[PDB]
RNA sequence: GGAUAGUGGCCUACCAUGGUUUCAACGGGUAACGGGGAAUAAGGGUUCGAUUCCGGAGAGGGAGCCUGAGAAACGGCUACCACAUCCAAGGAAGGCAGCAGGCGCGCAAAUUACCCAAUCCUAAUUCAGGGAGGUAGUGACAAUAAAUAACGAUACAGGGUCUUGUAAUUGGAAUGAGUACAAUGUAAAUACCUUAACGAGGAACAAUUGGAGGGCAAGUCUGGUGCCAGCAGCCGCGGUAAUUCCAGCUCCAAUAGCGUAUAUUAAAGUUGUUGCAGUUAAAAAGCUCGUAGUUGAACUUUGGGCCCGGUU
RNA sequence: GGUGAAAUUCUUGGAUUUAUUGAAGACUAACUACUGCGAAAGCAUUUGCCAAGGACGUUUUCAUUAAUCAAGAACGAAAGUUAGGGGAUCGAAGAUGAUCAGAUACCGUCGUAGUCUUAACCAUAAACUAUGCCGACUAGGGAUCGGGUGGUGUUUUUUUAAUGACCCACUCGGCACCUUACGAGAAAUCAAAGUCUUUGGGUUCUGGGGGGAGUAUGGUCGCAAGGCUGAAACUUAAAGAAUUGACGGAAGGGCGCCCUUUGUACC
């Protein structure tokens, strides 16, 4: 029984049989549609650059409020704009409007640590140099 | 309390309640 | 609202049977700053 | 269980656990065998051969007393007929429904039936060209199947 | 239809055996179903097993005596070559010493260890423990 | 028959009407050179292989060709095509997917260095030539080994006369990271191996990176800030969808390395051949027939005796 | 007539109602069951004709002729489409009324298509046992349908023989049921949903979290309605089985307060 073939000359139809089971998956769907090179931002990159289009307030909520906001970026290479969470407080200081920041992926969403609607990438490195060593006053941010 | 139809696509009639209340694709070579 | 999530489920874990540190001004904060 | 149904019933027969020698019979071998043709002499087929030997002439099994099937017999007397007997009546059956819907047009079930009986006739008309006994093709088909049955 | 009657037969005999009945009635026989049971006689996991002729094709009658946990078949025969049998082994016996899963090869019907001395490898018909 | 080095629809004349296909032909996609191999360790598998070896193709795109044993060669030619150089305006010269290097594209990648000394190749040939190759510089791709401290005495705390812990207490020892006579090393140098001499008293010669409800190891820590139609009254308390608003102390893990992003693999039995599930959680065609496909009852030399020699 | 109430409606040419008779088309109550048949949808008056089936009985015949099944084929509830026929009832659409706090009592009357049949189309349902088909084994019991076997068993012949019907025992094949857990399962529950981490009898189909979405596009079938096949970007941490209760304006008692029974989401 068990629903399948099980005779000893049936090894075409379990092939066949398993050729649309795992198009039925999702990685392997993904990984021959070929989404990453077509539809994804990045082009099935790790990391990317980007000129900073602005920079808008996405606050979670008024007047008591924690201050955690993100901006809006352009990419370089394939032209999608995106949105970037930018990390610890005090950095929009630091970036403003076109400064070509390099951008990565953002990582989980649970309780807290950033819960924002919709935003998976994060500002690694601004202006070519950081963010952490211009945060933690190791290294100054170059004009222009 | 009664037990909800259950169904993966939404059924016509269904459909009907809510619904009543071009060129071709690309394959670049 | 990190306070009243962890107050509510480090109350279950009580119920199921599993050790939990005694919470005080320590707990539901920022333990480690961003970037 | 059946064919084409949904029964699994046993109704047969059960051949007796002894190979030779009925002991009251005590009559013939040649006897029964000149039965035989001169029966099939009048014109009628190995299976209601057997049942007119066996409820008339206590001739238990043809097989036991004289040795050799009944359809090898009248073939060794050339008796045999053109069509085997199970064919020519799946096709009499045929022929009558199909009688029956050309005079009867809306009778569904029997066009169901008529798809049945001649599923069971390309399937039996395979079995025949596959151990030569018909010729290789000898072609079922509608209307000369009449001319084929009588 | 009966596509494999040593697997009506095994399984005829678990659920006899799992019940606890004495004896076990076995329909149709074969030459490979008295061949798997004389190896599990000679390995003693069952009793005595007694054929019934009549014409058609015979019947077993064997007698359980317990000490017998499971007895299954392998389907389909598989080609199992010697460099593999261990695998074999290793994918269905609870243990590395006890239990045997049974070969046909060119020299008979036989059980895993006994292949391992002459050997000979061939199909895999069953397993026994 | 022509042609080829040679068989051959490789080409031509004549004459037949054939060849491939559900065992999926033909067409399309490939961010596809193929293989030896690589990562993942219960087995089976999943994913990758532009890349140190082997085979193929190409020198900006096509085509043609000379020489020659070997080329449809490009560090050879001719022509067109796309770029594009020098000017005396008439004409001439071009091909880095060789080595360096530059521009551009980018998340993404080194010196316009030295030498034929090693490995080998070419030639008229031990001799010449070789950015083939070797050496060095840049180099936290990856991989191996292990310095940042060790031993007493004192005074206490102990386990309690034998054994540990603390101290703005004290003592001499030991040595490489570096600085370098020299010599080895090398084509010549740099570096390693060796070593005359110098080189340790802590802000010395100072180790970081992540974390601290649970996963999952470590806070019944500290301080400051914005607000309150709540108490008090100018001291303050508490609360603060502040998703802690900011900093410090202490602790945990790994450690010359640590974290992050993406992709993939395992734990995953969420691809299930081993090894999934389908009454109600996703999922049994409305029902039957039927071609290819898969699968298919039992039965034919068994049993007994003989010897011999092989292994424990 | 009609409703909780009214109105539209018919009527002194007599409405409603009683009786006699006729005409039409549709459907076969009660018998009607935890019963039968059919591959399923489905099938209920009598008789006749035609062909077909299943089970049982068989000391008949062939000797593997079989099981499941992409392509392909037949049928397929209701609804719907094109001509013809018929049009009693019911009745989408439509016409008209009261719209009276509440309709907890959102309706009344008339009424086209349809409902019925012929000749053609369409091929879908909660088409459901939400349980593919074939084969094997595993547990006690009582009923019931069809066939068969045995009874110096019962009853009706007008003389007690056949048959019919009933009773007892057995057997084959069914539709169903009560208990159990040897076993299974997440649980409700299951003689199969058992013989499964001790996992392999044969074989078709289907599913891979929820939305987007049965959408878009392509192809094909269809006169139409529509059917068959059918993605992605993007987005999200969520979306079956039981028990248990706050809550009660559930009620019933007592002597405003207590005690018992009581059912626990969509828009």
């Amino acid at each position: 029984g068990k629903g399948k073939p099980r005779g000893l000359n049936s090894a075409r139809k379990l092939r066949v049989h398993r050729r649309n089971n795992r198009w039925a998956e999702n990685n392997y769907k993904k990984r021959l549609l070929g989404t990453a090179f077509k539809s994804s931002p990045f082009g099935g990159s790790s990391h990317a650059k980007g000129i900073v289009l602005e920079k808008l307030g996405i606050e979670s909520k008024q007047p008591n409020s924690a201050i955690r906001k993100c901006v809006r970026v352009q990419l370089i290479k394939n032209g999608k704009k995106v949105t970037a969470f930018v990390p610890n407080d005090g950095c929009l200081n630091f970036v403003d409007e076109n400064d070509e920041v390099l951008l990565a992926g953002f990582g989980r969403k649970g309780k807290a640590k950033g819960d924002i609607p919709g935003v998976r990438f994060k500002v690694v490195k601004v202006s070519g140099v950081s963010l952490l060593a211009l945060w933690k006053e190791k290294k100054e941010k170059p004009r222009s | 309390g009664h037990k909800s139809y259950k169904s993966k696509h939404a059924s016509k009639g269904a459909l009907k309640r809510l619904y009543k209340g071009g060129k071709p694709d690309k394959q670049v070579s | 609202s990190a306070k009243s999530f962890i107050l509510r489920k480090k109350e279950l874990m009580k119920r199921r049977g599993r050790k939990v540190a005694k919470d005080s001004k320590f707990t539901g904060r920022k333990r480690r700053h961003r970037f | 269980g059946r064919m084409h149904s949904a029964g699994k019933g046993i109704s047969s027969s059960a051949i007796p656990y002894s190979r030779n020698a009925p002991a009251w019979f005590k009559l013939s071998s040649e006897s029964v065998i000149e039965q035989i043709v001169k029966y099939a002499r009048k014109g009628l087929t190995p299976s209601q051969i057997g049942v007119l030997l066996r409820d008339a002439h206590g001739v238990t099994q043809a097989r036991v007393i004289t040795g050799n099937k009944i359809m090898r017999i009248l073939k060794s007397n050339g008796l045999a007929p053109e069509i085997p007997e199970d064919l020519y009546y799946l096709i009499k059956k045929a022929v009558s429904v199909r009688k029956h819907l050309e005079r009867n047009r809306k009778d569904k079930d029997a066009k169901f039936r008529l798809i049945l009986i001649e599923s069971r006739i390309h399937r039996l008309a395979r079995y025949y060209r596959t151990v030569a006994v018909l010729p290789p093709n000898w072609k079922y088909e509608s209307a000369t199947a009449s001319a084929l049955v009588n | 239809t009966r596509s494999s009657v040593l697997a009506d037969a095994l399984n005829a005999i678990n659920n006899a055996e799992k019940t606890g009945k004495r004896q076990v009635l076995i329909r149709p026989s074969s030459k490979v179903i008295i061949k798997f049971l004389q190896v599990m006689q000679k390995h003693g996991y069952i009793g005595e097993f007694e054929y019934i002729d009549d014409h058609r094709s015979g019947k077993i009658v064997v007698q359980l005596n317990g000490r017998l946990n499971k007895c299954g078949v392998i389907s389909p025969r598989f080609n199992v070559k010697i460099g593999d049998i261990e695998k074999w082994t290793a994918n269905l016996l609870p243990a590395r010493q006890f239990g045997y899963v049974i070969l046909t090869t060119s020299a008979g019907i036989m059980d895993h260890e006994e292949a391992r001395r002459k050997h000979v490898s061939g199909k895999i018909l069953g397993f026994v423990y």
